């Protein structure tokens, strides 16, 4: 899930494009 | 003098007195004495037996269920010293289940060198509160004396008072006597430990307990340090070696003991450091010819083979069996179900060990606070592990706070996993520091070290909150602190604010009024207090409230405790203000300091004012009938879980929504009183009321801040002769035998005058009285009479005031015309 | 900027990183 | 009428309105509708767009962050029914973070068949308290509506009142309106669910929401059960099959769907039990030619391959994905962070499963109370185990009480160990029963099943204590119960006795005043209560206090709750007894029942006695000046551990002593009131003060048992002409012009007469007044006059009493001699 | 009689079973 | 120890003779 990547782990700018067109 | 007879090493007596008789010919016991398990006995069986030769016992004295023994004053009438070299469960004198016993009677015991006394389960024992253990035991708090007649009942204590000295124990003095006929002997404070004679003179320096002649080593009954040839010495001179820490012996005795032990079944004695000891310490080995242990040219430790490989440590005597050990070929279970800290003795006996072959287990040590007494413990091999493959099993330690000092201490755990549970005053930081230092980081799995049980009663949030703006006022305090946010800001449930008045500085952490605060939104959080008590110093610190997390170390945040004092204000009205009229012109005032000083009372204010007499009385004819003139709380346990559950549910729904949605495409007279609670007022009119305005006021030069006054009424005493009429009485007779009487009024009476009495009587006739009131006096300028019979008359005049009745005037003579 | 994003903050983080192209939803 | 247009299966709209245009031509949504993630929008963008065709949505409606949308009354002005076939986290209508929204405006929604509504985080939303969810949702308590403007603020709500019906929600009525202009439509209770027309008439039996003409299947806007050719049918007639639980279709449609799914990328449809379903249940397999699943001649279960082998169950929709499963090829993690019991829906969706390939884990289920919803769960293979080799991992279940019913239920665990922790309302008996039944007795090691965390908040001592002698008294209760002793009798610390008043019978177990009792010695233990409130029923039960033991089961002993009522006693004095006199012979009394009835008040007592007139007044000359006649708590947490430790220390020392010692060699008028708080007194004399003695007394025939009385005095109203003098006034004139006036006194006046007034005036002269007091009246029998001037005089007589001034008499004429 | 003996009860049990011969203590 | 035999475990009449002469 996205939360298990961002809220628990740390999210970089690169993989946030996977949730956008 | 000194000890005669043999040495009689400690023995045991059971089931009969037949073997008890062997104590007759010896004065010192070099061991432990136990008298126990005596059922077939009678009180008359002991009166015929007595042992006055006994003086001192090295190890301890134990009495357990010896029927028929009522007092010890006959059995041991000369016992004075209990060295306590070897104890019985950290006790140097045990008296347990001593049925048919009434009093101790040990009236010659002076000092117990080491250990404590436990007396329990003696339903007939008394004289326990009449003894001062402080004069004997260095640590009186280590005693355990319960379950006797002195607490379950109220048995009488009769210490001879006509001589038993009285000593304070807690806050009161009471006579100290061993029995009904033996006062507890007390020495002067100058005689700290050497004892005093019958008249109270300090004995020799090498003396202890009692002495025959003061300042003489050879005239004492108990050598303080060492005994030798009837003489007490600081140390054993050559060629004599110290033996058993109480006497000096030559080489022949130690050699004979060693040879006998070798040539029999043991304490194979050796000699080291000018002492004949059973086993010499690590790094030394006894030679063949001589008994001295030469140091070895190699690392030879002193191993201590533990039977069954699992030794339980629960008392001083159980720990003493490991004295001098360095390598322990087994496992240690430290289990002290106590209540008193035995750290000193544990560090004395233990702490010389280096390695443990098996595991270490500390369980239910209620009194332990720190495992620092393992001074030189470095390696734990863990060859034999606790069930579940554990090498350090710490469990249910009620007061354990620190494991070691990791700034200096080193440790090594070879095999085995960790374990920690229910150590409420031990924090996870210490456990993790131990994991890192030992090297067992990647060895423990989940639930091996519990999180909800360790440190739950310790404030170790290890994260600082700083107050940014604190402001104080009359009765409210404004607080502000920097905002705090965990990585998941929704976890923040708010803050707990704890406040309590602190008359003194040192206040503990973790009464303590609890107030909740909503978390901030996303402007520091802050909070405003309500209704403080003025002129008081308070303790403030903020503790965070955040959701528990299982996956990792939880979270942490708290503020260091601060102290703030609210300002001062106007004080309260003085309490119990009373006035007494001692004199006709003096009034004394008495009052109490205000119940709410609200600061420091710097002075007092007293105000004076006179009240005019009632003009209503001045306009009344009091000669009429009816002339009676006056003569002057917490939070529900379920509720908190309710809001925790609600917040967690909200967070879970948010997380589910975010998971599903996004997809990763690939004026008046007065004065000032200075620290006086009473006052005397002078220069007051006689028999005149005065109202007293009294103020307690705590600021004089920088404006007065002080409340309303207390109102009281005080009337001065009356003058004795104020009502006495002055001035001669003048009589006037007209042509028609009309009599008018004139006089001068008492211009300054006790308050006022209501009426006058005139009594005129003919010589030999009856007395006739007449009343003249204020209006009549003003109109007629005195008394006027009509129609008088002829004769000689005497006229008497008096006055009436508020105080009472005035004195009569001197009678005057007059006579009227007869025509 | 690398920091923990949860809930609302994650929402505006997604709105800043993208929104000129629109959020992806599988057909 | 019924649904026109296409069926438009559920779709998703994001980031723009461009794809929203495809909802125009359809009236029913056969799926889920989501409008979400809308930022680049303005309020004017929505007023031009409206969808009045929409009628009913099968799954749910979700709105999440749609900027610029203020009200839904234009978007969906004909939505009436939300079926909720598939939910969104056990919610059928979700409105989350709907910024820039003011009111719902869904004024045509009538019934939500299944699910609940969650509305949250709408700072501008109002009209939430003005809607009645009970008329729509079967379970209104399942809603979660928080964080809006209605609770954080006080935004005004204006329902048109001049017509919006008012319905009670908790205890008060308030108007129900969707918007400022749309009242909430309410149907009569006779129209339970079939809806009503504009004037309020029940529609057809199979109608739902609304109808055009009542009692017509073809004139309804939402078929309640099934839809077919513009007609609602209770079931689909042949050859039509039920489809999606809302409409009937023929074989061709299902065949086309199945073929298309086979010939493309899925829901490969089949037919079973007269229904076209995606997958037919266990034991059936679809044939080749026809789509009907014939039963199989063998045990073929319906497997459900869990991705990642670990599925987390947290909501109704998450559990619904396992509907119809029998073999689960994975592991289940049941984790409902809720607060409401979802057991019914879990039993509906789950409970048809037979085996679990992996492990079962139940963690932090705050709402779960019983795991019985696994109706047919028998085998847990445990091929894949939780970390630590666990097959059943139950943890932190706040309300879990029962695992299963072992009287009927069977279970089998092949591999893996058990685990239980922090289940405060689950007792060890259930865990051990599961261990025995499953067959995993010899599989768990120490600390796998915690003892200090399981059942700590549950009273399941499983040992009975019976009260042997209970006695009741005035305010004390004497209790006695049979003695109890654990195998080690020293483990008993005593008993806890809990008592609390019980106005009603059903009282929970485990306020509740706590009292300790010392254990008995070795005569039942017993205990005596102090100071109970009379006539009150109490609950009594005894709970033991025993030392914890790690090695075995802890221990158990407690008594069942009993109910005892203390006796009645005398009641208290009546409160506020006030007397009012309304007539010359009547006085009314008012009072309230006593504040402490101490039983049942059976009657009241009122006593009367007159106060004698003051004889002091009878003996006064009131004609003198001055004639103003009167006109008538718990226990410290540290302390308990302290005595626990002390007792354990005593036991440890005893055990050590026993180990060391023994060695194993090898009258007044009154009346009775009946249930009246007021009464009237009859037959009272005018101006006769009466002391009213009032008693509240609760026992008449078996002796009076009642306390002291209340004292109050009242005086009756004055009579009419009591002060009026009766009898003619008689005059007497002597030789020397001496006038004596006689009159008859008012023998029955208002209390008494103090004085009389006689006014005599000559014709043309001034009126002269004279006073005659009681003594003067008695002595002179009226009025006597001296020295009268000649002329004709008129004499008037009046009387004075406690009432005041009496009426004058008729004047009388007399003339005196002139000489 | 077979029952758990603890504390004093152990003492009276030992005095009842033996005491005509005396308790044993190793030399 | 004797207590670990009698208080915790169960003692029969036979083995209490080990604690008597």
């Amino acid at each position: 899930g996205i939360v298990e990547q961002c809220c628990t782990s740390i999210c970089s700018l690169y993989q946030l494009e996977n949730y956008c067109n | 003098h000194l000890y005669p007879g043999e040495v009689c090493p400690g023995m045991d007596i059971r089931n009969n007195l037949t073997r008890l008789h062997e104590l007759e010919n010896c004065s010192v016991i070099e061991g432990h004495l136990q008298i126990l398990l005596m059922f077939k006995t009678r009180p008359e069986d002991f009166r015929d037996l007595s042992f006055p030769k006994l003086i001192m016992i090295t190890d301890y004295l134990l009495l357990f269920r010896v029927y028929g023994l009522e007092s010890l004053k006959d059995l041991f009438p000369n016992l004075t010293v209990i060295r306590g070299s070897r104890l019985f469960f950290n006790y140097a004198l045990v008296i347990f289940e001593m049925v048919h016993l009434k009093e101790l009677g040990l009236y010659n015991l002076m000092n117990i060198t080491r250990g404590s006394v436990r007396i329990e389960k003696n339903n007939e024992l008394c004289y326990l509160a009449t003894i001062d253990w402080s004069r004997i035991l260095d640590s009186v708090e280590d005693n355990y004396i319960v379950l006797n007649k002195d607490d379950n009942e109220e048995c009488g204590d009769v210490c001879p008072g006509t001589n038993c000295p009285a000593t304070v124990i807690n806050g009161q003095f009471v006579e100290r006597c061993w029995t009904h006929s033996h006062c507890q002997k007390v020495c002067p404070t100058i005689c700290k430990s050497h004892g005093c004679t019958a008249e109270g003179l300090c004995c020799h320096k090498e003396c202890l307990g009692n002495c025959s002649e003061p300042d003489d080593p050879t005239k004492c009954v108990a050598c303080r340090n060492f005994y030798l040839d009837g003489q007490c010495v600081e140390t054993c001179p050559p060629p004599y070696y110290h033996f058993q820490d109480w006497r000096c012996v030559n080489f022949s005795f130690c050699q004979d003991l060693h040879f006998k032990c070798r040539n029999s079944r043991c304490h194979q004695y050796v000699i080291h450091n000018n002492k004949c000891i059973p086993e010499c310490p690590s790094g030394y080995t006894m030679n063949s010819s001589n008994l001295m242990c030469t140091p070895c040219l190699g690392p030879c430790p002193k191993v201590c083979q533990i039977l069954e490989g699992e030794k339980t440590i629960d008392s001083v005597t159980s720990a003493q069996e490991l004295r001098g050990c360095t390598v322990i070929n087994g496992s240690l279970i430290i289990n002290i179900r106590g209540g008193n800290n035995l750290a000193a003795e544990l560090e004395a006996n233990l702490g010389l060990i280096e390695e443990i072959s098996g595991f270490l287990k500390i369980r239910r040590s209620y009194a332990l606070v720190s495992l620092s007494f393992f001074r030189k413990l470095h390696l734990i091999r863990g060859e034999t592990l606790e069930i579940g493959n554990y090498s350090f099993y710490a469990l249910d330690n009620q007061n354990l706070r620190q494991l070691w000092d990791w700034s200096k201490h080193n440790l090594t755990i070879t095999q085995g996993k960790l374990f920690f549970h229910y150590n409420p005053k031990l924090c996870l930081s210490e456990i993790h520091k131990m994991e890192e230092v030992s090297g067992t980081k990647g060895r423990q799995e989940r639930n091996d070290i519990a999180l909800k049980t360790n440190g739950d009663q310790a404030s170790c949030e290890n994260e600082l909150l700083k107050f940014s703006f604190i402001r104080t006022s009359f009765d409210k305090i404004l607080l502000r602190w920097e905002p705090y946010w965990p990585p998941d800001f929704r976890d923040l449930l708010g803050f707990m604010l704890f406040y309590k008045e602190a008359p003194y500085q040192n206040v503990t952490e973790f009464s303590w009024t609890v107030v909740d605060i909503d978390p901030p939104q996303r402007s520091h959080p802050g909070w405003l207090m309500r209704g403080l008590k003025p002129w008081t110093q308070y303790a403030i610190f903020v503790k965070t409230l955040v959701t528990f997390s299982d996956e990792r170390r939880t979270y942490g945040a708290k503020s260091d405790i601060i102290y703030v004092q609210t300002d001062a204000t106007n004080p309260s009205v003085p309490l119990d203000p009373i006035s007494v009229s001692n004199s006709s012109s003096q009034i004394i005032l008495k009052w109490k300091p205000p119940s709410d000083p609200n600061g420091n009372i710097t002075h007092y204010l007293v105000y004076w004012e006179r009240q005019a007499e009632d003009s209503e009385l001045f306009e009344l004819d009091y000669c009429l009938k009816g002339l009676k003139l006056p003569s002057r709380c917490p939070k529900t346990d379920s509720q908190i879980l309710k809001e925790l559950e609600e917040s967690s549910f909200r967070k879970t729904f948010e997380d589910y929504l975010h998971n599903v949605v996004f997809v990763p495409r690939p004026h008046r007279p007065f004065e000032k009183v200075v620290n006086k609670e009473s006052l005397v007022i002078s220069g007051l009119r006689h028999f005149t009321g005065y109202r007293i305005e009294l103020q307690a006021c705590n600021q004089d030069s920088p404006d007065e801040r002080c409340s309303v006054a207390a109102y009281v009424s005080a009337r001065t005493m009356p003058e004795a002769k104020a009502d006495d009429i002055v001035g001669p009485v003048t009589h006037e007779i007209f042509e028609n035998n009309v009599v008018h009487l004139m006089w001068q009024e008492p211009k300054e009476p006790n308050g006022l005058i209501v009426l006058y009495e005139v009594s005129y009587r003919r010589y030999g006739d009856e007395e006739l009285h007449l009343c003249v009131s204020r209006k009549h006096f003003a109109l007629e300028r005195g008394c006027r009479l009509r129609g008088l019979s002829p004769g000689n008359y005497s006229v008497r005049v008096r006055a009436t005031s508020l105080a009472g009745n005035g004195s009569w005037t001197e009678p005057t003579y007059f006579y009227v015309t007869d025509y | 900027v690398n920091q923990h994003l949860c809930g609302s903050h994650l929402v505006e983080a997604l709105y800043r990183v993208c929104g000129e192209r629109g959020f992806f939803y599988t057909p």
